[PDB]
C-alpha cells in the first residue's frame, strides 16, 4: 500500500559548518570562503544535495557490497531504481531567534586560519566563513512507501537510522577534517503525511 | 543584367572628379573633370557619358542615355535639392552641442594609429590630397567592368575616401563623406533602374528629367531590413566544463557574423544588387535599399522562407531571420521629420510581427512529425542529427564544424564552398583558408578579414574584432611582471555602449527640428561605429597581453591579463570619448578571476557586473565587484592616475611601511563607521612619529592627504581610496 | 475551470532545456506528467487516463500569485493605438521584455495602455555542486528561490482523484532535482474570482488568449496559425521510465507557449511523444483553457 512518512528533526551544530558555493571576488579584507546562504533571507542553509550525497557516501562505506543504497537513494542506469525511495529537503535555520535569545550578533562567524610552509616557515592566511555553533536546522526526509516498496521496509529503517547514526560521527560539511562538523540530531520523530500506515512502532526505533 | 553594370559604375564614379579638381584647384565642374580623367585609365562611353551628363548644369542636350538615372540618383543622394572646409565629424549634430570637430583628410591603414578629429583642422589642405589621388589612379590601374571587379573597388573607397568631404560649398549636408555619398548614389540608382525596367518604361528623358517631380513622389523605394533573432543565446551556449573554452566563443561569434554577412550578400544576387545597396550590416540587423516592385517582394518572401527552412534544418528554432520592408517615395528630403521615422517604423513593425508569428502550417506540422528514435544527444546544443564521437564524447555536426572553424579562424580569407566546413546557407558551407591555398579550391565568394589591400580575387572586405596575444591559460602567468610584481589573476571586461538603441532610433533628431536624422548620416554613423569597435580595438590592444574574444556593434568581451585589461579599458574609453566627442558614454564591468576557472562562470559574473554598472547610472565601470562601482569620468582620472600614482609615489620611496599598513588601511576603509575616522586619526598620528625622523614629512603629507580623503563626507572620495589600495596591493603582491 | 490550486514552493528547478537554467512557470506538461507518475505508484493510472480523455478536467500552467492571480502577457497585444518621447519608447522595450506576467485587476487595463514596471519575485540563483574525488565533478543547478509571498497556482477542475494526486505532490516534489530538495511545496486550494471564472472559456470565438502550452488538432492548426501571435516552446527531454534500463529521448514536440493570443479558439490534443519501440505511451498534455480578452 501507499504512504509518505517524513522524518522531522532539528539538526544541531556542535562545531561550525562550512558549505561553500559558487566562488565570488574577495576584496582583501573580505572573506575568501563564504558559506552558502539563502538569497532571500541572507541566512545560512544546508542544501539537500549536501545531505543526499553525504549520507550515501557514508553508507557506501557500510553497505559496500550497492543494491540497497541503490534502492534507497537511486541509480540512473538500473531500470528498477531511477528516482527511487527518498526525497530530502533543505535546512532552513529554525532557531533564528533562539540564537538572539541566547545572545549573538550575526549568524555566521569568520574563523581566521593560515597555512605554514615546511621550508620557508611562512604563513598564508585564510578566512573561513562558518555557520555558528548550536544553531538548529529544520531537517526532514520524505520516505515514500509504494507497492514494490513492500516487505523490505524493515531494512530501509535499520539503514536510515544507521545513516543518521553516521552523520553524528562524520562531519557533514566542507573542511570537515579540521572540525567544521559534529552535527547532532534531535526530536527525530517519524510522522506520516498523505497515507494510511502507522508509524508508532517505528517511532521507538528512533527515540 | 547587361547594362546595369556600367550604370552602377557611372552613377558611382561620378563626382570622382570632385577629388581631382580638389587636388589640382580647377574650378571646372566635376562632371567634365572625372569624365576626362576616366578616359586615361579605361575606355567606356557608357561610364564617361554618365559622369558627363549627371550634373545637368554644364551640358545635357546630347541624350536616351543611362544619364538621367545618373542624374536623379544624385538628386536623391543628398538631403536637399542638390568652401575650404574639411569633412565635419558626424557628432557635431549628434545629441548635444559641443565644439565642432573636423577630420584630417587622410587614408586608412591596418597598423594605423586612429583618426580622431579636432576643431583645429577646419581650414583645407589641397596638398594632402596627392597621396589620395594617385591611390585612385594606381590601385584602379588595370581596371575592367564586370562582377569580378565590381566589389574590390568599394573597399578601395573605404580605405581612402572615408574622410573626404562632399559638397564643400553648402552648410547643412556637411558631415557626409564621399565614400558614403557615392555608395548611396549607386545604391539608389540600381533601385530606380529595377523599379523602372520592371514596369516596362524604356525612356528616361520624359520620366526622370522633366516629370521628375511626379516620379519623385511615386513610391519607388523599399527600405528593407532584416534581423537575426537568437544571436546572443547562440554565442552563450557554453556551460561549465566545456572543452573549447573561448576559441568556441570566438568561432561562434564569427560564425554568426559571417551568416549575417552571407544573408546580405546572397540576398542581393537573388536580386540584381550589390554590396552598395546595403546601408548597414552588423549585429543581426541589416538595412538595405531595394526597388518597390513585386519582383523584390516575392524574392524577399521566397528567400526568407528558404533561409528559414535552412535554419530549421540545422539549428531548430535557435536562430531565426526576420525580414521587413517599408515602402517610400523619394521624400526623405528636406512632413519632413515624420516621413523618415515612419518608413523606419514600418520595417520595425514588420520584423516585430514576423518575430511573433514564426512559421506556416506545413513546416510546424513537419517539425513534430515524430518517427525519431534516439538514445544520445549532443550535450552542447541538444540536437539529435549527425552524432559522431569527437574526443571520446558525442557531438553534433555544427559543434564539429565549429571546432574546425576555430582552427581556421587565425587566417585572413574565408571562402564559401559547397561541401567544406560550416553551413551558412542553402548549399553554401563556410571554410577558412590561407592565402596560397586559394588556387586548389573553387570558391563562390571570399571574405577577407580586417584588410584594405586590393586583394587577389577582388574579394569582399569584412571587419571583425580580432586579437590574441597568447593563450587563455597563459594569461594569469603573464600577469607576474619581471620582479614578481603582480597577483596571478586574469581579468575579463565586457564593455558596452550605453543607449546604442537610443543612438540609432532617435540618434540625431535631438539637434534641430527633426531635420538631421536622415539616411546618409545614419549610414555614416553606423559605419563609423563598426569601424571603431571592430577595426580599431586591435590598435588599442596592440601591445597588451590580452585576447579580444568578441567585439563589435556595442558589446565587447575581452579576456586577458589583468593590468593590461584595466589599461585597455582605460585606453578604450579615453579614445571613445575622443571619437564620439564625449557623447555616447560606454559602460565597462571588469571582473578579477583566478586561473583555471571556467569561462562560463567567468562570463556570467562579468555580465552581472556590467549590468550592475549600467544600472549604477547611464555610465559606470564596475571594477571587480558589485560595490566598487565608479564613473569613467572619475575612475580614470582620480582612481587610476591621481590616487594610485600618489600611493605608488609615496610607497616606493620608503622602506619602513610595508604591506601591513596598506592592509590595515583597507580594513579601516571597508569597515567604516564614524568611530573609524577617530581610530584612523589615532593610527596615522601614531605612525607619523614612529617613522625615521629625517623623512617624516613624506609621511606627514601622505597622512594629511589620506585623512583628507577619509573624512571628506561626499561618499565619492572614499571608495576611490579603497580601490586604489586594492590595485596597489595587487601590483605589489609577490 | 473550477478552483485554482495554490502551491507554495520556496525553491524549485524548472528546466528550460538545461541544468544551468530555470523557468518560472512549468508549462503544464510538468504537472500532468507529475500526476501521471505519482498515480502509477498508487496504481491509479488508467482511472486517471480515462479521466484525462474527457473534458471533465482541464489543466493550466503556473503563474505567480502575489496576493492575487496573474496571467501571461498577451503576446502581440496591445495593438497600434502616439509619437511622443521617441527616447522613452526604447526605455520600456527592455523592461517589457521581462514583463511576462500581469495581475487580473489590470490585465484589461494593460490592453487600454499602461506600463506595470515589473515586480520581482523568485530570484533565479545559480549554485555550483560537485561529486568529489571523481572524474568529471562540476555542474550547476539554477534554483528558483521564491520571494516569500508568491505561489504557483494551477487552474484545474476539482476532482477527488485530482485532489489526491495534487496532495501527494506536496511531498513527492515537483521540479528538476526533486530528490535533492527542489520543487517541494504546500497546497492550499482557494477561490477563483468571479471576474476570472466567467472568462476561462474553451469555445468562445473572438480575440482570445491561451493559458497553457497547447497544440491544436492538425485540422484546425492552419487557421490557428493564420492570425495567432504566439511563441514556440520545444517541450522535449528524456522520457523518465522504469522499463528501459537505458535513457531514451522523447519525440521533439513544439508547442504554443502560454500567452499565445488566437482569434477563433481551437481544441488541443494529448500528443503522444512515445519513442520508437517503447512499452508505454508518453502523453505530453497539450489542450487549452483560454482567456476571453
Ligand atoms: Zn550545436
Amino acid at each position: 500500500t501507499f504512504a509518505k512518512i517524513k522524518f522531522s528533526a532539528q539538526i544541531r551544530l556542535e562545531t561550525g559548518l562550512h558549505i561553500g558555493g559558487s566562488d565570488a571576488f574577495a576584496a582583501i579584507g573580505a572573506i575568501n570562503s563564504p558559506v552558502i546562504k539563502d538569497p532571500i533571507t541572507n541566512l545560512p542553509i544546508i542544501p539537500g544535495s549536501s545531505l543526499k550525497g553525504k549520507m550515501r557516501t557514508l553508507l557506501a562505506k557500510v553497505y559496500n557490497e550497492s543494491d540497497i543504497l541503490s534502492r534507497l537513494f537511486g541509480n540512473s542506469k538500473d531500470k528498477r531504481f531511477k528516482m527511487g525511495r527518498l526525497i530530502f529537503r533543505d535546512a532552513f535555520l529554525s532557531n533564528a531567534d533562539e540564537l538572539d535569545s541566547l545572545g549573538v550578533r550575526s549568524y555566521t562567524e569568520v574563523k581566521f586560519e593560515n597555512t605554514i610552509d615546511r621550508i620557508t616557515a611562512e604563513a598564508n592566511p585564510r578566512q573561513i566563513e562558518r555557520a555558528i555553533r548550536n544553531s538548529t536546522f529544520d531537517f526532514e526526509l520524505i520516505y515514500e512507501i509504494t507497492d514494490e516498496n513492500e516487505n523490505q521496509v524493515e531494512e530501509d529503517f535499520k539503514v536510515i537510522r544507521d545513516g543518521l547514526k553516521l552523520l553524528e560521527l562524520d562531519y557533514l560539511g566542507g573542511s570537515g577534517s579540521r572540525g567544521y562538523g559534529k552535527v547532532a540530531f534531535e526530536n527525530l520523530k517519524a510522522t506520516t503525511v498523505f497515507g494510511n500506515y502507522d508509524v508508532k512502532t517505528l517511532n521507538e526505533l528512533l527515540t | 543584367k547587361k547594362e546595369k553594370i556600367d550604370l552602377f559604375y557611372g552613377a558611382l564614379l561620378a563626382d570622382i572628379g570632385k577629388v581631382i579638381q580638389r587636388a589640382t584647384g580647377e574650378r571646372k565642374k566635376h562632371a567634365l573633370v572625372g569624365a576626362d580623367w576616366f578616359d586615361e585609365i579605361a575606355d567606356n562611353q557608357v561610364i564617361s557619358d554618365q559622369i558627363r551628363y549627371h550634373m545637368a548644369n554644364y551640358q545635357s542636350d546630347k541624350l536616351d542615355h543611362l544619364a538621367y538615372i545618373t542624374y536623379i540618383a544624385d538628386n536623391i543622394a543628398s538631403g536637399v535639392d542638390r568652401t575650404y572646409t574639411n569633412q565635419a565629424d558626424i557628432f557635431n549634430v549628434f545629441g548635444a552641442q559641443t565644439d565642432k570637430r573636423y577630420f584630417k583628410p587622410t587614408v586608412l591603414n591596418l597598423k594605423s594609429k586612429p583618426n580622431f578629429a579636432s576643431a583645429t583642422y577646419e581650414p583645407f589642405s589641397k596638398g594632402d590630397y596627392a597621396a589620395i589621388a594617385t591611390r585612385i589612379k594606381n590601385e584602379l590601374a588595370e581596371f575592367e567592368f564586370n562582377q569580378v571587379q565590381i566589389d574590390s573597388l568599394l573597399n578601395l573607397f573605404e580605405a581612402t575616401l572615408s574622410f573626404v568631404p562632399s559638397s564643400t560649398n553648402t552648410k547643412e549636408i556637411a558631415d557626409i563623406s564621399l565614400a558614403d555619398h557615392s555608395r548611396l548614389t549607386a545604391a539608389f540608382a540600381l533601385a530606380i533602374y529595377d523599379y523602372l525596367e520592371d514596369k516596362g518604361r524604356h525612356n528616361y528623358k520624359e520620366d526622370l528629367f522633366t516629370k521628375v517631380s511626379a516620379f519623385y513622389e511615386e513610391e519607388a523605394f523599399l527600405l528593407a531590413s532584416f534581423d537575426l533573432s537568437g544571436i546572443q543565446d547562440f554565442i552563450y551556449n557554453i556551460n561549465i566544463a566545456t572543452n573549447g573554452a573561448a576559441k568556441q566563443l570566438k568561432a561562434r561569434s564569427l560564425y554568426l557574423d559571417f551568416m549575417s554577412e552571407y544573408i546580405a550578400d546572397s540576398l542581393l544576387d537573388k536580386l540584381g544588387l550589390n554590396r552598395a545597396n546595403m546601408l548597414y550590416v552588423g549585429g543581426g540587423h541589416a538595412y538595405f535599399v531595394l526597388a518597390n516592385t513585386e519582383k523584390t517582394v516575392e524574392t524577399l518572401v521566397q528567400f526568407e522562407k528558404d533561409f528559414n527552412q535552412f535554419l530549421l534544418a540545422n539549428f531548430q528554432t535557435r536562430l531565426y531571420v526576420a525580414f521587413g520592408w517599408g515602402s517610400f517615395a523619394a521624400k526623405d528630403i528636406m512632413n519632413s521629420p515624420e516621413s523618415y521615422r515612419q518608413v523606419y517604423q514600418k520595417a520595425s513593425r514588420m520584423i516585430s510581427k514576423k518575430k511573433i508569428s514564426r512559421y506556416d502550417y506545413q513546416t510546424l506540422m513537419l517539425l513534430n512529425r515524430g518517427g525519431k528514435s534516439s538514445e544520445r544527444e549532443c550535450e552542447i546544443c541538444h540536437s539529435v542529427e549527425n552524432l559522431v564521437s569527437y574526443h571520446d564524447q558525442k557531438v553534433c555536426d555544427i559543434c564539429r564544424g565549429l571546432y574546425q572553424f576555430s582552427k581556421e579562424i587565425a587566417h585572413d580569407h574565408f571562402i564559401i564552398t559547397e561541401n567544406e566546413g560550416l553551413p551558412i546557407g542553402p548549399n553554401a558551407c563556410l571554410k577558412g583558408v590561407a592565402f596560397e591555398k586559394l588556387s586548389q579550391e573553387a570558391f563562390s565568394r571570399v571574405y577577407v578579414k580586417n584588410d584594405y589591400k586590393a586583394g587577389t580575387v577582388k574579394a569582399t572586405h569584412v571587419f571583425v574584432g580580432d586579437y590574441q596575444c597568447d593563450e587563455i591559460y597563459n594569461y594569469a602567468a603573464l600577469s607576474k611582471n619581471e620582479n614578481g610584481l603582480g597577483i596571478k589573476r586574469l581579468a575579463v571586461v565586457r564593455l558596452d555602449v550605453d543607449d546604442l538603441g537610443a543612438a540609432f532610433m532617435a540618434g540625431f533628431s535631438q539637434q534641430g527640428n527633426g531635420q538631421y536624422s536622415t539616411l546618409s548620416r545614419s549610414a555614416t554613423f553606423s559605419r563609423s561605429m563598426s569601424l571603431f569597435f571592430k577595426v580599431y580595438i586591435n590598435q588599442f590592444a596592440s601591445d597588451k597581453k590580452l585576447s579580444i574574444i568578441y567585439a563589435g556593434g556595442d558589446d565587447v568581451f575581452a579576456i586577458g591579463s589583468w593590468q593590461d585589461i584595466i589599461a585597455f579599458t582605460v585606453e578604450l574609453r579615453e579614445n571613445f570619448i575622443k571619437w564620439t566627442n564625449g557623447k555616447l558614454t560606454l559602460s565597462a564591468g571588469i571582473g578579477l578571476f583566478a586561473d583555471k576557472t571556467p569561462i562560463s562562470l567567468m562570463a556570467h559574473q562579468t555580465g552581472e557586473l556590467e549590468e550592475a554598472a549600467k544600472g549604477n547610472e547611464k555610465d559606470s565601470i564596475s571594477l571587480f565587484s558589485s560595490d566598487y562601482t565608479f564613473k569613467f569620468d572619475r575612475f580614470i582620472t582620480n582612481v587610476y592616475d591621481d590616487k594610485l600614482e600618489q600611493i605608488r609615489y609615496f610607497f616606493n620611496h620608503q622602506d619602513e611601511r610595508g604591506k601591513n599598513f596598506i592592509y590595515k588601511l583597507i580594513e579601516l576603509l571597508r569597515n567604516h563607521d564614524r568611530m573609524n575616522m577617530a581610530r584612523l586619526a589615532y593610527y596615522l598620528t601614531r605612525l607619523e612619529e614612529l617613522t625615521r625622523e629625517t623623512d617624516r614629512d613624506k609621511f606627514k603629507t601622505f597622512k594629511n592627504l589620506f585623512y583628507s580623503w577619509y573624512t571628506n563626507k561626499n561618499d565619492k572620495d572614499r571608495k576611490e581610496a579603497e580601490l586604489a589600495l586594492l590595485l596597489y596591493i595587487y601590483e605589489i603582491r609577490k | 475551470t473550477y478552483k485554482l490550486y495554490i502551491m507554495t514552493f520556496q525553491n524549485a528547478h524548472f528546466g528550460s532545456g538545461t541544468l544551468d537554467s530555470s523557468k518560472l512557470t512549468f508549462s503544464a506538461d510538468r504537472i500532468f506528467s507529475a500526476l501521471v507518475l505519482e498515480a502509477l505508484k498508487m496504481g491509479k493510472l488508467d482511472a486517471f487516463l480515462a479521466e484525462a480523455n474527457q473534458d471533465k478536467f482541464t489543466l493550466t500552467d503556473a503563474f505567480p500569485f502575489q496576493f492575487g492571480p496573474f496571467l501571461p502577457k498577451p503576446i502581440g497585444y496591445p495593438k497600434h493605438d502616439q509619437s511622443v518621447d521617441v527616447k522613452e519608447v526604447r526605455r520600456q522595450a527592455k523592461l517589457s521584455k521581462k514583463l511576462q506576467f500581469l495581475a487580473l485587476e489590470n490585465v484589461d487595463d494593460y490592453l487600454n495602455g499602461e506600463l506595470f514596471e515589473n515586480e520581482e519575485h523568485a530570484v533565479i540563483d545559480t549554485v555550483t555542486k560537485n561529486q568529489p574525488h571523481k572524474d568529471d565533478n562540476l555542474y550547476q543547478v539554477a534554483t528558483t528561490r521564491f520571494s516569500n509571498d508568491t505561489s504557483l497556482y494551477v487552474i484545474a477542475n476539482e476532482s477527488d482523484l485530482l485532489n489526491e494526486l495534487m496532495s501527494s505532490l506536496q511531498y513527492s516534489g515537483l521540479g528538476g532535482k526533486r530528490s535533492s530538495g527542489f520543487g517541494r511545496f504546500e497546497l492550499d486550494i482557494q477561490n477563483i474570482p468571479l471576474e476570472l471564472s466567467d472568462r476561462l472559456t474553451k469555445n468562445h470565438s473572438d480575440k482570445v488568449m491561451s493559458l497553457t502550452t497547447a497544440l491544436p488538432v492538425d485540422a484546425d492548426l492552419e487557421e490557428a496559425m493564420e492570425d495567432g501571435h504566439y511563441l514556440l516552446t520545444k517541450s522535449s527531454g528524456f522520457a523518465f521510465s522504469h522499463a528501459t534500463n537505458e535513457n531514451y529521448r522523447k519525440q521533439d514536440l513544439y508547442k504554443f507557449a502560454s500567452g499565445s493570443t488566437f482569434s477563433k479558439t481551437f481544441e488541443g490534443q494529448i500528443v503522444d511523444v512515445r519513442p520508437l519501440d517503447f512499452p508505454h505511451a508518453v502523453l505530453n498534455y497539450a489542450k487549452p483553457l483560454f482567456f476571453k480578452l
